[PDB]
């Protein structure tokens, strides 16, 4: 409840990947926030292309001819190109991921703390002053701790969604729709 | 003697290259330096002019005649004539400076020289090397030129012509 | 004459000088590979690596691939070079943590930590171009003719 | 912002101070900023041209590309070309490489690495003002380029003039 | 849908899975605690 | 003194040969340069006689033996990206001779680095060393005298031995 | 002489299945696990020695070797207590004249070397140094 | 004072100059041709001769050989990387086969071999028997 | 030990790979492991029980569930 003791046991029951970062730490949780934040721009346009009908020659499956049992569902069934296309896209993003875990500047923050890396000691102190309950106003604008207050709302946003739209028995993006006011459909 | 110090040399290692031993003292390689500048000059000149007639390009008034040394054969002396002329009279305006690299013609009534182009000494030696070795380019290049027109009629060789981009000439 | 002698002049070590282990060929060869090259930065010398190495794999894969004569064959080729470079470039990460440790102090030596990383991103963004490169090279093939 | 901006060129009469309101130099490194700043300029400095030169003063003698339209050409294109292109620039970058590695400087430095029209002024005072000139007409030519596409995609975003388009 | 796991599944059961499980034995071997 | 030292090339039939006196004056780089010279203008002649030799037996067992049987009519025939190849890969190895040369100790000639372990002393390195000198000279005159035999002539066979 | 140079290793013998370090070590001190070849104008192996033009091949390249003389020191710090020993028995066995154990050894080995006298009997020293 | 070799693939590796080296000395009164374990022929020098190898029994080997051509002035070394150096052998100057007054025993069991105790009586001790 | 076989100091300051090949094999004879008490052993014995039993169970789970998924009972 203290959340710092949790923290600590799971350190202490799985020391090795913590060191590198990994678990219930503040680097987690300022970059899966990140991509929280990123992936509600996603869903959104996803939304509005199904929407306004801009995605080409949707419920339509591909050719199991052209293109293999890779793109196989169940037997010959194959995957319709909406979805083909959406995946395509979430491709090019984590490609861009990729080449930045596996060749990092240096002078970026890199996704596990390195003590090699030249902006070990600038992320080691970010993360520790970076933790708390409320969000610390008065740091507006461009700074870490927005990063982090946007990061945890975004994160919660999805929890939601998802609970609202089983609640709700809809799909996620016609709760996305709805609290848009209808706008993308 | 050494030679290898002048512009132009092969290479660090072979210096000079004189295969039959043309250039035997420094007056000679004068001699020899003006030369090749001179025939280099106006070589470049030639290829260049060349290729714009060959491609076609004809200054008015001499939309009819021929092009390559088929025109010198066949258009009219008379109208060579004033080339000679005009080219004679240069002979005479151009004056070397004493003192001074084969082919400096600073010394000229109208104004000549680096002037604004240059302004440290190793400019000035890489301008020259420039000139000589374009130049030598050229000698060679209008030669190849003329042969294969004779050879085969293509002095291009793997072309008939050169297609021209000028956006503001137009 | 005698082409084959004892390497190093050491007539005990296991190895000899003949004329394939050192002839000025295979020296000025391998001297001036990225490998072993004199002044390159740990980066470059992943990045030369790299861009070499990467613009050869994408032809198996294209030309002999499941889906080699699909019309999407050669896209499908260069995604599975990308695959083959992810898995060695995991292999380069795991060498360096077991080879050279977790803290170094050395710098500028192939074989500390942080030289090695940063071989590796190099290896990285260079295989990955490269196969980009013959994907685009590989789409219009010249016939050099006149 | 970053102490060293202080003493950097790129302050002028329309900028008297440093101009950093998000201050980023915290971030990016100080360096690695102004070869970036340049980079992009320069490139973008040919790009401005690039997007009406072929409209306003015509084509080469091919078929290759049809349209004008300055994005569409972009398919249009050989691949060939684009190949080569890329190659061409990669020579760029090691000439860059290679030349700053002897000692020469393509950042206004002392010796420049690439003076072919030998204009370059030995006087630190000219050089200075040189290279000002420089840095001003690249952020302008980005902010074009950036313009240029605007109004492309999202017509009346910015005012630009028919021909250019 | 749940009919899609199998799509979603297999490949990353038989393949990313294992491999990561591989590199963590090889960490686990080649170090000296 | 590069005629004072140079021992490989002067063999019996003539001794020295330079009646034209082309290396009277010239410098060691100078002499480096012409006998390197000399050794791969001899070289590619002695390869490019045996080429011509298979082809004109016919024996040119590729794309199918469809190249015709003449040499120089071949080339014609030949795609141009096999002639790039070509003119490449021998740059390529221009340049790494171009390394080995610098490299101090350099023997005009050697790329094997055969200094390394024999040197001018031993006769027998000497006489081999001749040996590919004066087939080399040969040849050189001989892929002359077979071009203008196809050119000029008409043949591209061998008309002094193929009368049994 | 460090006599104990290989004794201090990183072994640590383990209970039951394992002689031990025996006399003379069980392992070398230095780890074997050193890294590869390194570029040229670089080091790896702490200590290695460089490859100049060719970095492939350095580990070909001998720096670890044995001084003849210093070869004699290492002779005579491992066997000091063997001749110890050895004349210590001697003396016991009233030599004639005797004086001090150290002269006596200088005695002793200044003839029949050092080696020929580890490998004698008492009897036949006290024969030799009967003189 | 290396004897005649022209050189082979199987002699030392990295182990001999990161790990552990091993070396043999002798001496000779006339040249004469060996066979080393490493593979091929040699000839000694006529005087001291010096040689390195990789593994202990290697050296002990060749002395064995040496022993045929009535060589018995053997010396055996180890040398560490750092250029530490120990005698091996003959140890103590006399040849191990040769009883020596002064070589304490070691490893000695004062009972028949089937006199040790039944492995159940150890059990949860972490000793062997052999050892019991 | 430090290294792999943690149960084993002579498995662990092996140089060669028998260390990691003896490691996986020796891993379940706890009674040979290096400082093993009877307490322990029979303690460390009942909790992998529980394991296997689980893992019984997960499998019969399996069966049912896929049948039940993707199969044509009824
Ligand atoms: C090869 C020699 C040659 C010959 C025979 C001609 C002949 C001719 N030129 Mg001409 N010209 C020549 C070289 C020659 N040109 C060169 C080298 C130039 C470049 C300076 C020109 C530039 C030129 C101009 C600018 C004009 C002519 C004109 C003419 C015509 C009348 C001449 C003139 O000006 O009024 C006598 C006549 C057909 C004129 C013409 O035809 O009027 C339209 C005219 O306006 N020429
Ligand atoms: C024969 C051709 C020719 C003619 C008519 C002129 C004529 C002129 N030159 Mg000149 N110039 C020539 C060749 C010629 N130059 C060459 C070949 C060079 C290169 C060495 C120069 C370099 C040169 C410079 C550097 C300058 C001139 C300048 C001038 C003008 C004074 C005058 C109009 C001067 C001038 O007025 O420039 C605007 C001047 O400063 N010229
Ligand atoms: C060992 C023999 C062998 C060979 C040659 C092939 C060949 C092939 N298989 Mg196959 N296969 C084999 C055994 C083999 N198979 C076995 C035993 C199995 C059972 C597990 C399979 C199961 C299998 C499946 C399931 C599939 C294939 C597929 C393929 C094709 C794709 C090739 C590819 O992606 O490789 C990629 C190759 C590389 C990235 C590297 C190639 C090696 C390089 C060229 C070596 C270069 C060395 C160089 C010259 C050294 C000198 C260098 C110096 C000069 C500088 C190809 C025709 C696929 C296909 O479409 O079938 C036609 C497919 O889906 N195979
Ligand atoms: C459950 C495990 C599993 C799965 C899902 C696959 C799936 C596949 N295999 Mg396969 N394979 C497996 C196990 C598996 N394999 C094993 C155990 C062996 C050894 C016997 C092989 C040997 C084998 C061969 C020899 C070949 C395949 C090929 C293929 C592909 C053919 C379908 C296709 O469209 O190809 C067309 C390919 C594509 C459309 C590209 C898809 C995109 C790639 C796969 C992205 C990979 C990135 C990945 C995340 C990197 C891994 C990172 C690492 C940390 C794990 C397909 C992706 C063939 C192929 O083309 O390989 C790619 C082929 O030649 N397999
Ligand atoms: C690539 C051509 C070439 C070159 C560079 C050389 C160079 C050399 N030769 Mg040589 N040689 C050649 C071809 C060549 N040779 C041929 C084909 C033969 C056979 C006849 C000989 C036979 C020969 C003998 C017997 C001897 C030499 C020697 C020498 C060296 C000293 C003589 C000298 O300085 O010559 C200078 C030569 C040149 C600078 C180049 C040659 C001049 C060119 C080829 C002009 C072309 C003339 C020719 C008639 C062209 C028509 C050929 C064909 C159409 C008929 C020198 C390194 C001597 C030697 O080794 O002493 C150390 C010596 O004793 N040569
Ligand atoms: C790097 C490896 C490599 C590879 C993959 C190839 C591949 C090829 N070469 Mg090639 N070549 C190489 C190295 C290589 N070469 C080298 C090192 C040389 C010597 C410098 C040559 C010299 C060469 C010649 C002279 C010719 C080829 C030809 C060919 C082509 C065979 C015919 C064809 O197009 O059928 C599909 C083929 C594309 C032939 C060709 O393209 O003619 C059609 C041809 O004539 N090559
Ligand atoms: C070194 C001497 C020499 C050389 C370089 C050649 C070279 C040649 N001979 Mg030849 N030949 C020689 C000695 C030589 N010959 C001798 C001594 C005899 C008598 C047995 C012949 C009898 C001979 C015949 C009968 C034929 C050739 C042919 C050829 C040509 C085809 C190459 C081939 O595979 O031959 C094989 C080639 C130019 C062939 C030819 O001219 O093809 C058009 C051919 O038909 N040769
Ligand atoms: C490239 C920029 C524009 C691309 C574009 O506009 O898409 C437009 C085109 C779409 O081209 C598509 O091609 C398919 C297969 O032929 C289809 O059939 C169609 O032709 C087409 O729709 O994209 C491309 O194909 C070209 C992009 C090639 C990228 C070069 C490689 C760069 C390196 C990639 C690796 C990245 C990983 C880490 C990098 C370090
Ligand atoms: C029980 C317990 C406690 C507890 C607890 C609690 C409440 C734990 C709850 C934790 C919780 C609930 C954590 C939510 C995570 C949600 C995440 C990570 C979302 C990621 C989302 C990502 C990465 C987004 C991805 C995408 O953008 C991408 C990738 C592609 C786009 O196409 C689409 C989207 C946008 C989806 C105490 C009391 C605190 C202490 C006690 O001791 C132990
Ligand atoms: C776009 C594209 C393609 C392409 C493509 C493109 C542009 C390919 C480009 C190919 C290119 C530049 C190949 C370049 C080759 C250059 C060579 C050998 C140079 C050798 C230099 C030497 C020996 C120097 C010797 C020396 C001399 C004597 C003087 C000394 O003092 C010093 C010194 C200087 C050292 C393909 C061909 C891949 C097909 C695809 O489908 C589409
Ligand atoms: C046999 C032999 C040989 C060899 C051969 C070979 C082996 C070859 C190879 C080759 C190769 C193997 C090559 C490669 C190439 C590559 C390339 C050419 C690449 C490129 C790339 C680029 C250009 C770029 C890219 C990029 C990047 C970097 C990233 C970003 C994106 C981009 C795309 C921009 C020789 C002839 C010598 C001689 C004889 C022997």
């Amino acid at each position: 409840s203290v959340f710092d003791d949790a923290v600590k046991d799971w350190a202490e029951e799985y020391p090795q990947f913590a060191a590198w970062g990994w678990g219930p730490s503040v680097q987690a949780e300022i970059w899966n926030g990140r991509h929280a934040m990123f992936g509600w721009v996603v869903m959104c346009a996803c939304a509005y292309a199904k929407g306004h009908g801009l995605i080409p020659d949707a419920d339509q499956t591909l050719d199991l001819k052209e293109w293999g049992t890779l793109a196989t569902i169940s037997g010959k069934n194959t995957i319709t190109n909406e979805r083909a296309i959406i995946l395509i896209a979430n491709v090019h993003a984590l490609m861009v991921g990729l080449a930045a875990t596996i060749s990092p500047n240096s002078f970026a923050d890199t996704l596990l703390l390195d003590p090699n890396h030249p902006m070990y000691e600038w992320q080691m102190e970010r993360n520790s002053k970076l933790g708390g309950v409320m969000p610390n106003l008065g740091k507006m604008g461009v700074t870490p701790e927005a990063e982090l207050a946007n990061g945890r709302m975004a994160m919660m946003g999805i929890i939601t969604c998802i609970a609202y739209s089983g609640i709700q028995g809809q799909s996620m993006i016609d709760t996305i729709n709805e609290w848009v006011g209808g706008a993308y459909f | 003697a050494d030679f290898s110090g002048e512009i132009g040399a092969a290479n660090a290692e072979l210096g000079c290259w004189d295969p039959l031993n043309f250039c035997t003292d420094q007056a000679s390689f004068d001699k020899m330096r003006y030369a090749e500048l001179k025939h280099g000059r106006v070589a470049q000149l030639a290829a260049w002019g060349y290729a714009t007639t060959w491609s076609g390009a004809r200054f008015p008034g001499c939309e009819d005649f021929p092009a390559g040394h088929e025109a010198v054969l066949k258009i009219g002396t008379e109208n060579l004539i004033p080339v000679l002329v005009v080219a004679g009279a240069l002979e005479t305006l151009w004056k070397q400076k004493e003192g001074s690299f084969p082919g400096d013609f600073s010394a000229t009534s109208f104004p000549v020289g680096f002037g604004p182009f240059a302004k440290t000494e190793a400019d000035m030696i890489d301008l020259r090397t420039k000139e000589l070795n374009n130049g030598r380019a050229a000698m060679m290049g209008i030669l190849g030129m003329i042969v294969h027109e004779q050879i085969d009629g293509k002095p291009f060789i793997f072309f008939d012509k050169f297609e021209i981009y000028a956006p503001f000439g137009n | 004459a005698n082409f084959i002698k004892p390497y190093n002049d050491d007539p005990f070590v296991g190895h000899l000088a003949t004329p394939i282990t050192s002839s000025s060929l295979t020296r000025a060869l391998l001297k001036n590979l990225p490998a072993y090259r004199f002044g390159l930065t740990p980066l470059l010398r992943g990045l030369e690596i790299g861009l070499a190495h990467g613009y050869f794999l994408i032809g198996p894969f294209a030309q002999l691939g499941p889906l080699r004569n699909s019309d999407i064959g050669l896209l499908a080729g260069f995604l599975s070079t990308i695959g083959l470079i992810l898995i060695l470039t995991l292999g380069l990460t795991i060498y360096g943590a077991a080879a050279f440790g977790q803290e170094k102090s050395n710098g500028s030596e192939l074989q500390t930590k942080k030289s090695w990383d940063q071989f590796k991103g190099g290896f990285f963004v260079g295989a990955c171009g490269s196969a980009g490169f013959a994907f685009i090279c590989l789409s219009s093939i010249p016939t050099f003719a006149l | 912002y970053a102490s060293e901006l202080d003493s950097m060129t790129g302050t002028g009469i329309e900028s008297p101070k440093v101009f950093d309101p998000l201050n980023l130099s915290d971030y990016v490194p100080v360096d690695w900023a102004r070869r970036a700043e340049l980079s992009n300029g320069r490139s973008a400095m040919l790009a401005t041209v690039g997007w009406f030169f072929p409209k306003v003063f015509g084509t080469f003698d091919s078929t290759d590309v049809t349209t004008t339209d300055p994005i569409d050409a972009i398919m249009q294109a050989d691949p060939q070309w684009w190949a080569q292109w890329i190659l061409i620039c990669g020579v760029f970058e090691t000439w860059k490489y290679k030349k700053e590695m002897e000692g020469k400087s393509f950042l206004g430095g002392a010796d420049p690495a690439v003076d072919y029209l030998k204009l370059w002024p030995a006087d630190a005072a000219a050089q200075e003002e040189m290279k000002t000139k420089e840095l001003k007409n690249a952020r302008l030519a980005m902010i074009g380029i950036a313009g240029f596409a605007a109004n492309h995609f999202i017509p009346g975003s910015c005012p630009v003039p028919d021909f250019i388009a | 849908a749940a009919s899609f796991l199998p799509s979603i599944l297999v490949p990353l059961v038989g393949l990313i899975f294992p491999a990561f499980s591989m590199a963590l034995f090889f960490l686990y071997v080649q170090t000296d605690d | 003194a590069w005629r004072d030292e140079v021992v490989v090339g002067i063999t019996a039939p003539v001794g020295f040969f330079d009646p034209l006196g082309l290396s009277k004056g010239k410098d060691d780089a100078t002499m480096a340069y012409y006998r390197e010279a000399e050794l791969k203008n001899g070289r590619v002649a002695m390869a490019a006689c045996l080429g011509w030799y298979l082809n004109a037996g016919g024996v040119h067992p590729a794309f199918n033996s469809e190249l015709s049987n003449d040499p120089l009519k071949a080339m014609v025939e030949l795609p141009a990206v096999g002639w790039l190849q070509f003119v490449l890969g021998c740059g390529a190895i221009e340049w790494l001779g171009q390394q080995i040369k610098e490299r101090p100790g350099y023997v005009p000639g050697d790329l094997l680095g055969a200094s390394y372990w024999v040197d001018n002393s031993d006769e027998g390195w000497v006489m081999y060393q001749n040996k590919e000198l004066n087939n080399g000279r040969l040849a050189m005159l001989a892929i002359v005298g077979m071009v203008y035999q196809d050119v000029f002539v008409g043949d591209y066979g061998d008309m002094m031995y193929k009368q049994l | 002489v460090d006599l104990d140079y290989g004794m201090k290793n990183s072994y640590v013998p383990a209970t039951g299945g394992d002689g031990g370090q025996g006399q003379f070590g069980a392992q070398s001190p230095n780890d074997w696990r050193v890294a590869g070849t390194s570029p040229v104008g670089e080091t790896s192996y702490a200590g290695a020695a460089d490859g100049g033009e060719e970095p492939w091949f350095a580990e070909a390249i001998s720096t670890v070797s044995l001084d003849l003389q210093k070869a004699d020191e290492t002779l005579k710090a491992f066997t000091k207590d063997a001749a110890a020993f050895k004349i210590e028995e001697f003396a016991a066995e009233k030599p004639y004249g005797f004086t001090s154990s150290d002269a006596a050894m200088e005695e002793l080995v200044g003839k029949l070397g050092y080696s020929k006298f580890l490998e004698m009997s008492t009897k036949q020293l006290m024969k030799t140094w009967g003189t | 004072p290396f004897p005649t070799f022209g050189g082979s693939t199987g002699g030392w590796l990295r182990a001999a100059e990161v790990e552990e080296k091993y070396a043999i000395t002798w001496t000779s009164t006339k040249e004469q041709i060996f066979e080393m374990p490493t593979g091929g022929a040699a000839i000694m020098r006529n005087g001291e001769n010096l040689l390195y190898l990789a593994r202990k029994e290697q050296c002990l080997a060749l002395s064995t050989q040496l022993r045929t051509f009535k060589i018995n002035d053997y010396k055996i070394y180890r040398i560490f990387p750092s250029g530490e150096v120990q005698y091996l052998h003959p140890k103590d100057g006399v040849f191990p086969e040769k009883v020596n007054p002064g070589r304490t025993s070691v490893n000695s069991r004062g009972f028949s071999i089937g006199k040790n105790p039944n492995p159940a009586s150890i059990k949860f001790s972490g000793i062997t028997t052999y050892e019991s | 030990a430090t290294k792999f076989p943690k149960f084993s100091q002579a498995l662990a300051q092996d140089p060669a790979t028998r260390r990691i090949w003896y490691g996986i094999a020796t891993a379940h004879d706890l009674e040979a492991h290096d400082g093993m008490t009877e307490e322990n052993l029979y303690q460390k014995i009942f909790a992998s029980h529980f394991g296997h039993l689980a893992i019984i169970f997960l499998w019969t789970s399996g069966n049912l569930f896929h049948v039940a998924w993707q199969g044509n009972f009824e």
